[PDB]
RNA sequence: CCGCCGUUAGUUGCCAGCGGUUCGGCCGGGCACUCUAACGGGACUGCCCGCGAAAGCGGGAGGAAGGAGGGGACGACGUCUGGUCAGCAUGGCCCUUACGGCCUGGGCGACACACGUGCUACAAUGCCCACUACAAAGCGAUGCCACCCGGCAACGGGGAGCUAAUCGCAAAAAGGUGGGCCCAGUUCGGAUUGGGGUCUGCAACCCGACCCCAUGAAGCCGGAAUCGCUAGUAAUCGCGGAUCAGCCAUGC
């Protein structure tokens, strides 16, 4: 019955953590839905190299939105525990629902 | 072009209320060219600005109610 | 006149026609992308120099 | 061009009567991307062609064809300063192109009201040598042989 | 078979070769053409003199045409000219209206352009 | 029984399903020669039918979408040509010179930030 | 980035196989398939026929893929002492009861003209109507803005959803089905010109875009020249997006 929603930048990092929660939930919780995928949502933008103002010299760059979604079915006493305490994303966000 | 209501200027309402209820000079300066025309004001020689200086213009029938600053010239040298 | 052109659309002033946007970090409205509020040259400088989570030199 | 001898490249093997000519003429008049507009024109165009006469429509088309395949050409040539026209013999690759290119002229040229008329027109008349490219072809035949001195004298 | 200003359009569809015409386009067409009766397909050479009547009794015991269109326009313009507002001082000045660009365009008001002289092409390279 | 096909060609997938039968096809909702009836790339899609002549031997219902109409048929001309390969490889053998299994390198390629439509330039002055 | 295969996971989706079924996956049910994606694999002239002192060239098998796979990002030692102090930083030089602060108003929108670069046509491979297919890509709870009431619509009223593979922006278009035009400035075309308005915004005079009644100009394919480009490329076809209150955005 709990629904959670992983909004992260650096794929290797955030994918590990988006494991971890499965694997561990896979634990302290019972099934754990895998981590169905979301399309990396990306703000793109462009610009220029230089300032002597002309209309060459451009480069493009993305803002690579890396989402992550988790499904899981009744809880435990233990998933809310251990899974309330720690977290270390050194960037990377997470955001929850229980809908 | 304004839905419903037409847009002018108060402080021009304010001087011509007064104005109105006299029909005192023939001095209506205005440093506002932008305000819309509005023939309540029995027209009087509207002094108003251009841009550069104060240019005044007679305000008569005709002109049922069309806005202000086209009518001071404010463009130098013609062609 | 620039030091006024900065604090002026600085302290809000009347109509919201009149909000331009800034590069805090240079001084500058044109062309500055409003989800950052930073000009092209100095959004470049920034990203530039690494200054910045998750931002990427495309290679799509 | 320089270093490459360049290549050859398929045509379309034409999905009707599985022949090279066929599709080639499709594509000439393909325009602007929509090859199945011009193409239908030109099928619409083949059971016209193929109501009026008694014969199938690749005979009447070769032999049109054969009303034209340019066999010598007309270039350029430098002489410390003048100009001359070379002509030389082509490669029949290029002859059946502009055949199928110079045929799609003569239609341009053709004053009829739907397409389809156009190109059957045209076909009928090339086949027989009353054709506007087929015509066209011997005359750029006689571009090649009158300046037969040019014949000795090539790039 | 005859309207208004000597106006006789001649084997066509009607309404079509109505559009042809000053001071009526589509719209207006349509409208006579859908109130006083008329099938918009008939061509005409097929007609009675009675819907033509009395189309033509649509078109002039209502509104306006050709005449006074022009005139219309005309009187409007004189006022545009009789304070000389920015408008109509630019009639005069032979410009358009919208006062956008004339720098380099404008030709479809004051005939062909009549270069002066270049004014002199300096090392633009 | 379930001969599965896989197709795609040019921003379209094919999901090819063909079963045993007539050799006729309904693709996504509408007959083959009223779904496709404007290309006639439509038959030329069935070339794998037509290259054992099996447009008798293997019924078909087809899920092919995306692109346009044209790449998505040229798809399902694929998918067609895997379906039987997977359930009888004595086919694929058969098939191969004939270009059936090799594919593209096509789209409207990304767009260039000097060109309009990337061998597009801007017209060129030179004064 | 994209092309194939696989392991890895299914509130995208799917009768693929069953059921409810308002015969719309619409719903139980599944997640094989689609996609979405973390990570890998996979192809080197490895091999075969042949030629060559070799490099390697021609054919063939194989295979999703060939013998740089279709594209990127990368731009050397150094030049042109090109250029940007008005994007910035910054040295030097100059303004200071102002070259500064404030502001209202006008000005970069002006015009007898040269040119580039963009758009939209001069029709019958084409325009108008209905009819109905098949894209990707994105922005959106200081926003995207649907569904109903209105109206010719722009656009407004009630306002519904959407922190968003689940709701929305949003409707693709060429096409093609049925008809109508008839080679004529031609229902080709839409500049210009008048009057009716709605949105946005304090407010659209010099200075807006759009729905509408009226004209329907110049143009029936273009001198001397010059221009792009080897394939999903010319061409054609539509869109999202970004700066941005709206808005001249055909630009990019």
């Amino acid at each position: 019955k709990i629904r959670i929603k992983l909004r992260g930048f650096d794929h290797k990092t955030l994918d590990a953590s988006a494991q971890k929660i499965v694997e561990a939930a896979r634990r302290s919780g019972a099934q754990v839905s895998g981590p169905i995928p979301l399309p990396t949502r990306v703000r793109r933008f462009t610009v220029i190299r230089g300032p002597f103002k002309h209309k060459d010299s451009r480069e493009h760059f993305e803002l690579r939105t890396h989402n992550r979604l988790v499904d899981i079915i009744n809880p435990n006493r233990k998933t809310i525990e251990q899974l309330m305490t720690l977290d270390l994303p050194t960037g990377v966000e997470i955001e929850i629902k229980t809908v | 072009s304004l839905k419903k209501g037409v847009f002018v200027d108060d402080h021009l309402l304010e001087k011509v209320l007064e104005l109105n209820a006299k029909g005192e000079k023939r001095l209506i300066k205005t440093w506002s060219r932008r305000s819309t025309i509005v023939p309540e004001m029995v027209g009087h020689t509207i002094a108003v600005y251009n841009g550069k200086q104060h240019v005044p213009v007679y305000i008569t029938e005709n002109m049922v109610g069309h806005k202000l600053g086209e009518f001071a010239p404010t463009r130098t040298y013609r062609g | 006149a620039r030091k006024a052109l900065i604090e002026k659309a600085k302290r809000t002033p009347k109509f919201k026609v009149r909000a331009y946007t800034r590069c805090v970090r240079c001084g500058r409205a044109r062309s500055v992308y409003r989800f950052f509020g930073l000009c092209r040259i100095c959004l470049r400088e920034l990203a530039h120099k690494g200054q910045l989570p998750g931002v990427r030199k495309a290679s799509w | 061009a320089r270093r490459r001898r360049a290549e050859v490249r398929q045509l379309q093997p034409d999905l009707v009567y599985g022949d090279v000519l066929v599709t080639a003429f499709i594509n000439k008049i393909m325009r602007d991307g929509k090859k199945n507009l011009a193409a239908r024109i030109f099928y619409d165009a083949c059971k016209i062609i193929q109501e009026k006469t008694g014969q199938e429509p690749l005979k009447v088309f070769k032999q049109a064809v054969e009303n034209v395949k340019p066999r010598m050409e007309v270039r350029s040539r430098r002489v410390g300063g003048a100009n001359y026209q070379v002509p030389m013999e082509v490669s029949p690759r290029r002859q059946q192109s502009l055949a199928l290119r110079w045929l799609v002229q003569a239609a341009n040229q053709r004053p009829e009201r739907r397409a389809a008329v156009r190109i059957a027109h045209e076909l009928m008349d090339a086949a027989e040598g009353k054709g506007g490219a087929v015509k066209k072809k011997e005359d750029v035949e006689r571009m090649a042989e009158a300046n037969r001195a040019y014949a000795h004298y090539r790039w | 078979a005859r309207i208004a200003g000597v106006e006789i359009p001649r084997n066509k569809r009607v309404d079509v070769a109505l559009t042809y015409i000053y001071g009526i386009g589509k719209a207006r067409a349509k409208e006579a053409l859908e109130k006083t009766g008329i099938n918009p397909a008939t061509r005409v050479k097929d007609l009675t003199e009675a819907e033509v009547v009395r189309l033509r009794e649509y078109v002039e015991n209502t509104w306006k045409l050709e005449g006074e269109l022009r005139a219309e326009v005309a009187a409007n313009i004189k006022r545009l000219m009789d304070i000389g507002c920015y408008r109509g001082l630019r009639h005069r000045r032979g410009l358009p209206v919208r006062g956008q660009r004339t720098r380099t365009n404008a030709r479809t008001r004051k005939g062909p352009r009549k270069t002066v002289a270049g004014k002199k092409k300096a090392p633009r390279k | 029984e379930q001969y599965y096909g896989t197709g795609r060609r040019k921003e379209a997938v094919a999901r090819v399903f063909l079963r045993p039968g007539n050799g006729k096809v309904t693709v996504n909702g509408q007959d083959f020669n009223e779904y496709f009836q404007g290309l006639v790339r439509a038959v030329a899609a069935l070339e794998p039918l037509r290259a054992v002549d099996a447009l008798g031997h293997f019924d078909a219902y087809i899920t092919v979408r995306g692109g346009g109409k044209s790449g998505q048929i040229d798809a399902i001309k694929l998918g067609i040509a895997r379906a039987l390969v997977q359930y009888n490889p004595d086919y694929r053998a058969k098939l191969k010179p004939l270009g059936f299994l090799t594919r593209d390198a096509r789209v409207v390629e990304r767009k260039k930030y000097g060109k309009h439509k990337a061998r597009r330039a801007p017209q060129y002055s030179k004064r």
